[PDB]
């Protein structure tokens, strides 16, 4: 929502797969493996739902 | 009175701690080789 | 060809004067008070024990805690008789190899006979480490028993060999000062090497942690 | 005849220290990568640098103990 | 990898238990804020 | 220097755009220190205390439960946590009793994953007491 | 026999002073893996290296006097 | 008998430089894992390996100069 | 006896390549664990491990060069 | 006396094959830890080990090759 009067229906993507989150922009990053990124990418699924629910 | 202050301690652990006989045997044999080498000079 | 070191050839003498006075003397450096508040020179000896009685107590946590009130007497004797000898012309009883073979063996064999009077099977069934594979049973139990009987020799010879090794570099670096009637600039640098080396030779306290502690591990493991 | 054998038996005894010339090189290089991870140096991490140093120099200097006895 | 890995668990199933223990170690005053979050209200409907 | 530290619970906010020079976080796969320009990573948390050192003379002893630390390319971190409470809201006396009861059910677990659930519970109470 | 005995006790002692070069390979080298995790550079990080660099060289220049102790 | 000492002496004095190469592989074997963890190459990291090769070789190449005075 | 001094020296100076043999074994033990963390292979990850090899084996090869002068 | 210089050059030169045997424990040790990150193993992860293993053993055989020259 923008205000009391006007809201907006919106769209946001969910990169849930580990390997689509394995691209050129993560090779700059540190020692994260496919087990650490497995635990982390799950937790951001619970943080997009709580953002959506509020 | 250098006994009854520590007499409760002794028969507790001198059951294993007072085994200086192995030290006495490894000592007494160590006496024997040095008197023998000076005997043969 | 600027700075020619010199040397002096002289015998380095670990003689044996009257010892049974010298052993008793670091007992009377520590007094014991029969009072509640004490007199601010025992009170920093009494605090120094209540630290390192809380580190040889914490590991064991058994009814083998009865043994630990002795192990803090073992740390004060060779803690003192290694620290007295740094003085000009004093004599350390832990220099000679005789008493250290009487400090290891009546203590080390007091450990293997501790579990053999209570457990009687699983003390030296600690020779069985794991879920036994086949090709290395005889290669194991000829190894883990030859590294058991090394332990009394491993415990005493590590103490006598480096304590006396401190005393020779005290003499030889020190004796090269006296025989340095050549160029006088290098005399100070050998002197400054000495007063660093005497700070390193207060690792004679550090080498008593590595005698009581590997007596605990050689007690905690068996019991 | 043994005057040279006084020397090389001392001259070979000295290179047994060459372990502990590198063995303390481990424990000081291995401390800074134990420190840059976790900046709590005043705790027991620095106290394990000196006991590791002292226990390595304890096996360091007494190799030179056998050097002088062959000489003197 | 840990014991909650390789046995068939998820990180939410990890995070549910270790956060539940903090809500049991609280006092009587701050027990209502553990009752506040308490997010067990969504029902489950699968058609089969 | 030139950092940004953000620390937010779901229901409350501790720090927003206010950084103080050093953050200590208990990582799932170890621990780390943040010192004004750390090489960026994407890590997740274990039960343990976060001691943020304020500039401000003193420190700040928080205790997270399970969250996520994202230090990024520019010098800015985003530490988000689920149950981020301080020390004085916890009682040590109930934390002592909760340990050995979960050890008692550990032998009494017949299954392999139900026993693995018990191993999660004893770890969190172990970091509970030692932080106190 | 005199100059024969002296020199091969001197060369065989100088082997031990490059026995501490392999330590400062680790001391100066393991600064790299610490510096990349955390750039707190002019802190004790580079200064702990000097406590490594000059203490490991202190076993390097240890034996070099002992070689010249048996030169003469 | 002078010739039999000069040739064993320098060849004994060459042994130590093996210690130098066995650490100098570490000071680039830490920079491989250094740059692959944070691309900070053109800044201070690579220059440390330039110091790291220059330092430990000075522990090494002096030992070769010890071999020359035995030979000469 | 004059030819014997030729033989004794080079076999002693032979061993100064033993450490430089292991000094190239670790620079390849890095690039395994270095590449497996950042696939930027054909760039300056591999190009640096080339330089560390040819520098270190050259200091081993010069140790073999002095073995020939003792031989000849 | 002519036979005795053959065997010191035989015994002392064979020593240096120990060093490269220490090196191939590193590279085969490092392939175990590099694989446990990123299972891309049958690609150039494992192939860099057989790159490195052949290159370290080539130095150690180069040490052992003088043992057959100087003996004969």
């Amino acid at each position: 929502f923008r205000s009391v009067i006007s809201y907006k229906t919106e769209e946001k993507p969910i990169f849930s797969l580990d390997t689509v989150a394995s691209a050129e922009s993560m090779s700059i990053y540190d020692d994260i493996d496919a087990d650490v990124l497995r635990n982390y990418q799950e937790y951001s699924l619970a943080n997009i739902i709580y953002y959506s629910l509020k | 009175f250098q006994f009854t202050g520590i007499k409760k301690y002794f028969n507790s652990y001198t059951l294993t701690g007072r085994m200086n006989c192995v030290l006495a045997t490894y000592g007494g044999i160590a006496l024997l080789v040095l008197y023998f080498k000076l005997r043969s000079k | 060809n600027e700075n020619l070191f010199a040397s002096f050839i002289a015998p380095t003498m670990m003689g044996l004067p009257i010892v049974t006075l010298i052993i008793m003397f670091p007992s009377l450096l520590f007094p014991t008070p029969k009072r509640l508040i004490n007199n601010r020179t025992i009170s920093i000896q009494q605090w120094l024990i209540q630290l390192t009685s809380k580190q040889m107590m914490a590991i064991h946590n058994q009814k083998g805690q009865t043994w630990s009130l002795m192990l803090m007497s073992l740390i004060m004797f060779i803690g003192s008789t290694n620290i007295l000898g740094l003085l000009p012309h004093s004599f350390t009883p832990t220099t000679q190899l005789s008493m250290n073979l009487g400090m290891a063996i009546p203590l080390w064999s007091a450990t293997v006979f501790t579990g053999f009077r209570y457990k009687t099977k699983t003390s030296l069934a600690h020779f069985l480490p794991q879920g036994t594979p086949a090709l290395l049973i005889p290669m194991l139990v000829i190894i883990e028993t030859i590294s058991l009987f090394i332990q009394p020799v491993a415990l005493a010879v590590r103490l006598t060999a480096n304590i006396t090794a401190g005393h020779l570099l005290i003499h030889l670096i020190g004796g090269a000062t006296l025989a340095l009637l050549n160029i006088n600039t290098m005399t100070a640098f050998i002197t400054f090497t000495i007063l660093i080396l005497l700070t390193i030779l207060e690792f004679a306290v550090a080498l008593i942690q590595a005698y009581v502690f590997t007596l605990l591990v050689s007690l905690y493991l068996h019991d | 005849i043994d005057t040279a054998a006084k020397f090389i038996g001392a001259g070979a005894a000295t290179v047994g220290v060459a372990g502990s010339g590198a063995g303390i090189g481990t424990v000081f290089g291995s401390m800074i990568i134990g420190y840059a991870r976790n900046p709590s140096l005043k705790q027991q991490l620095f106290s394990y640098a000196i006991l590791g140093f002292a226990l390595s120099e304890a096996m360091g200097l007494f190799c030179l103990m056998v050097a002088f006895l062959i000489l003197f | 990898v840990a014991y909650w890995r390789q046995a068939g668990l998820s990180y939410i199933r990890y995070s549910q238990i270790c956060a539940k223990a903090v809500r049991d170690a609280l006092k009587a005053e701050f027990k209502a804020n553990a009752e506040k979050t308490s997010g067990s209200n969504v029902k489950i409907v699968k058609v089969k | 220097g030139q950092m940004s530290f953000t620390f937010a619970s779901p229901t409350q906010v501790f720090f927003n755009g206010a950084n103080v020079r050093q953050v200590d976080v208990p990582t799932q796969t170890g621990a780390f220190g943040i010192l004004a320009s750390h090489v960026p990573t994407l890590q997740v948390l274990r039960p343990g205390l976060v001691v943020v050192h304020a500039e401000d003379g003193t420190t700040s002893k928080y205790f997270v439960s399970s969250g996520s630390v994202t230090v990024n390319a520019d010098s800015s971190v985003q530490l988000l946590a689920e149950e981020a409470v301080t020390l004085d809201m916890l009682d040590p006396g109930v934390a002592k009793a909760n340990l050995e009861k979960a050890q008692s059910e550990l032998l009494g677990a017949a299954d392999e994953a139900s026993r693995a659930e018990i191993q999660i519970r004893i770890e969190a109470n172990e970091a509970l007491v030692k932080a106190l």
